[PDB]
RNA sequence: GUUUUU
RNA sequence: GUUUUU
RNA sequence: GUUUUU
RNA sequence: GUUUUU
């Protein structure tokens, strides 16, 4: 029998900064000491809340339009500003510029959220422009966008990604970004997205009945393959 | 139960009525209003009682606590010469 | 084939349900996804499962130390502001900088004051002068869900220490939350 | 065989705050170390105790009657107090008050221990009128009660929860108030749980031989789904 | 069905034996039970699991200290008030609060002085300076029950400093039990 | 509630 | 190399 | 030497 | 004494 060895309690081996507090990885918080009576969970009840099950994902939210650099006035410059809200007029003859300015991720309520929180990410990137005309008014419009560029001036779209925009009956157009860079993933809050740029193709047309000129709003969110990956500091404080 | 109908209604007609469907309200929008204009807004769910000739108002006063669903329908009309854009959205207390 | 909804032509009044995730094509694109990491770093549970700081207390005496806890508008958390309720487990790190001493903390999401007085009762986990703790209070909460946004979000955190002698220092204060339940998210916070 | 790397003890990493004391889960002073002589366990005697076993759960304490607001003279304001010991008379009308107050947890002997223990709780409350006269005595009286209320005052109870008594052989009656409030829980000690009114339906009738006013006494307890939650602090000191 | 005696028609003078759970309805009520967490708070055995303050002391030297250890008139164990007999393991939480030193603990319900003279025999586990220990006491007590509320229901507390130098403290004490045997309940206690 | 991990 | 121990 | 414990 | 937990 073993009892020519004296019974003893196991000697173990205390690796470097014992007592040091990992407050970066979730597998070491979620096994934290529990100050609960029984160390005992909760039933949680999402139907006070109206749903029926907990939010899990977060690039989810990054992927849900939100409106760039949205202000009270439309863009006083001809849309040459970050303003996602700007006018298109009769005024304006094809070729001339409704909009146009760099893209940055921070432009948009929502995703600059992701930027002041994830350090990079990757995926495509979805601009929906939303022309508010009468069901009289015409015309055609092209936005087009030319991916990781940076000087903001007027070129022809005719090599960047377009969408011709035709007005009818569903006057909200879209147009996808796929990820383009020399990286993998990519700064969140680094380098621009590329030069967006909406000229005019068609005159806005009208009648004697009908608006001159009409107001237009820019939204923006992430693709389905959208992804976000270091947490990063902030650049920035909410409110 | 009348077995001839004198009243042709559905017998649990007195007992939905407080769900009925009810104007809560109606604005005049302006034109000169600049975007993001909070054109108008209804006091939730006290609005459903916001006098006594609403249908919930007669119950609604003999009890303290509610746990109820909403079906809201913003109408606004407007000639096809016009045009324009309104954002209809429900804010809960938090957003509020 | 794909139909011209998918090609970039629809219409923003028709958007509700809140939750559509319809793809977009081209002829030379379609949606890619690439993994860098072996797991998501966008999962609630992930994400928020990393503390961040919240704030600091210097103490020259045992007096208690009681303050709301709530939510970020200043680290990674800040994306919680994204939603309207949470409810679940709460991690609270603290650190005892202190030379000689021990530091009683304990979590209550009451809103009474008068109940924190006998702090023995709620919790009060022990940390030796110089160690730190991670204190994973559970949702002993009387309301079913938490506004994310009020200043009392999270519930209140109580601190006294049983210093020996004159040594005085400072508790510095970190939070995170164990496997969090976010619901109705809100639109965007604005920037200061 | 592993004799190709030198045998050695497990290393292991310790988590922050070695050393720490948990004064709040069981689950953690169950398992402190015993300063038995063997860390051996006893024989308990229930017998001594007349007892055959343990008590196990508290709740069923705080399901146990106990006179409100206990007093040694009966409410000398026609039972506008808190006092549940009052006197019914010949001489109160019907719709005149025999009592009335605002009801909360800790205006009862039992209750008021587990409010200063507990932060939180739910379930139902069930209060029992005895009144206390002859079997030449005779009358109704309603007993009503409004969940939540807090104005003070005279009312109808024609909304609210109410019982009819009638005396007779089994003079003691009962009400339950089934939990009622916004949150799943509720504060221990709070808001109150409502307004307590006994109003004469039917003058208290006797003859020649028989008292023309009776005594009456309010119990009160939690109901069969009554529970507690959270410990916290006192709010008072006990003797 | 249901009997005019479970709608409230009663008689309290046939309530004995004590203890009948005894159902109560109305038309639109039923005793419904909702659950909040996993597990009760309500059970003797959780409830009292969890520590609350008793006593501290502050040694200026070795001198040893002796102290009556009764239940709580003060924090949630107060509800232990609601009983008469007492029985089970003690679970004692001390903390020692000094530079340099150690700390002697022990444990008797024996009333007599003298056997606590030699404090070796009884126990006296060693708690280092600035350290803090949870010892659980058996039931060595010549008594096959506590009464509940003696100033002594709970067996005496040893603690002697084997200090170094001129070093002197405090010695904070919170008492908790790991399976408690309560009998026959008495009547509520009053407030002071 | 695979709501530590597979 | 049972050269940690059986 | 069940002479740590069953 | 499932009287640590299932």
């Amino acid at each position: 029998m073993s009892t020519k060895y004296k019974w003893t309690r196991t000697k173990i081996d205390i690796a470097e900064g014992p007592g040091s507090m990992n407050m970066a990885n979730v597998l070491c918080t979620t096994g934290a000491q529990s100050v609960a009576l029984v160390g005992e969970r909760a039933f949680y009840d999402p139907r006070t809340a109206g749903s029926k099950s907990r939010f899990d994902d977060l690039v989810k939210i990054a992927q849900l339009f939100s409106v760039m650099a949205d202000s009270t006035t439309p863009s006083e410059n001809h849309g040459v500003d970050a303003k996602g809200y700007f006018k298109w007029s009769a005024t304006t003859a094809p070729q001339s510029i409704v909009h146009r300015n760099i893209v940055y991720l921070r432009l948009f309520p929502n995703l600059n959220v992701f930027v002041n929180s994830y350090s990079y990410f990757r995926g495509s990137l979805v601009l929906r422009l939303s022309v508010y005309a009468s069901t009289f008014n015409r015309g055609r419009l092209r936005m087009g966008f030319f991916p990781n560029a940076t000087t903001d001036s007027t070129s022809t779209l005719d090599n960047a990604i377009y969408t011709i925009c035709d007005i009818g009956s569903d006057n909200s157009f879209e147009i996808t970004i796929p990820y383009s860079f020399s990286t993998w993933m990519r700064k969140t809050n680094g380098h621009p997205i590329g030069l967006f740029q909406i000229e005019v193709l068609n005159r806005l047309t009208y009648n004697s009945s009908s608006p001159s000129e009409v107001y237009c709003i820019v939204q923006g969110k992430m693709g389905q393959d959208a992804r976000f990956f270091c947490p990063t500091g902030s650049v920035v404080t909410f409110q | 139960v009348d077995n001839f109908h004198s009243m042709a209604y559905d017998i649990t007609t007195g007992d939905k009525n407080p769900s009925k469907l009810v104007r809560l309200e109606t604005h005049e929008w302006t034109p000169s209003w600049a975007r993001g204009y909070q054109i108008t807004h209804v006091e939730l769910p006290k609005v459903f009682w916001d006098h006594q000739d609403k249908p919930a108002y007669g119950q609604s006063r003999y009890f303290a606590a509610v746990r109820c669903g909403f079906h809201f329908q913003v109408q606004v009309n407007v000639n096809q010469g016009t045009a324009g854009s309104a954002l209809v959205v429900y804010e809960p207390k938090p957003v509020v | 084939t794909m139909s011209p909804n998918e090609l970039g032509l629809t219409s923003a009044q028709d958007d509700g349900p809140l939750g559509q995730e319809k793809p977009n094509y081209f002829l030379n694109f379609r949606s890619m996804n690439v993994d860098i990491f072996t797991v998501s770093h966008t999962k609630v549970d992930n994400l928020f499962g990393r503390a961040w700081f919240f704030m600091e207390h210097t103490f020259t005496n045992e007096g208690q130390w009681r303050v709301p806890l709530e939510f970020p508008k200043q680290g990674h958390g800040s994306l919680s502001l994204l939603f309207a309720y949470f409810t679940g487990e709460l991690n609270i790190h603290v650190l005892f900088l202190s030379e000689r001493g021990f530091l009683r903390v304990a979590h209550t999401y009451d809103t009474s004051n008068d109940r924190v007085n006998f702090l023995s009762s709620n919790g009060v986990i022990t940390v030796p002068a110089g160690e730190q703790m991670t204190l994973s209070a559970p949702y002993y909460s009387n309301k079913p869900l938490r506004t994310v946004r009020d200043n009392n979000s999270l519930g209140y955190l109580m601190c006294k220490p049983f210093l020996t002698g004159t040594s005085t220092g400072k508790i510095e204060v970190y939070l995170s939350l164990r496997c969090p339940n976010f619901f109705f998210p809100l639109p965007a916070p604005k920037v200061t």
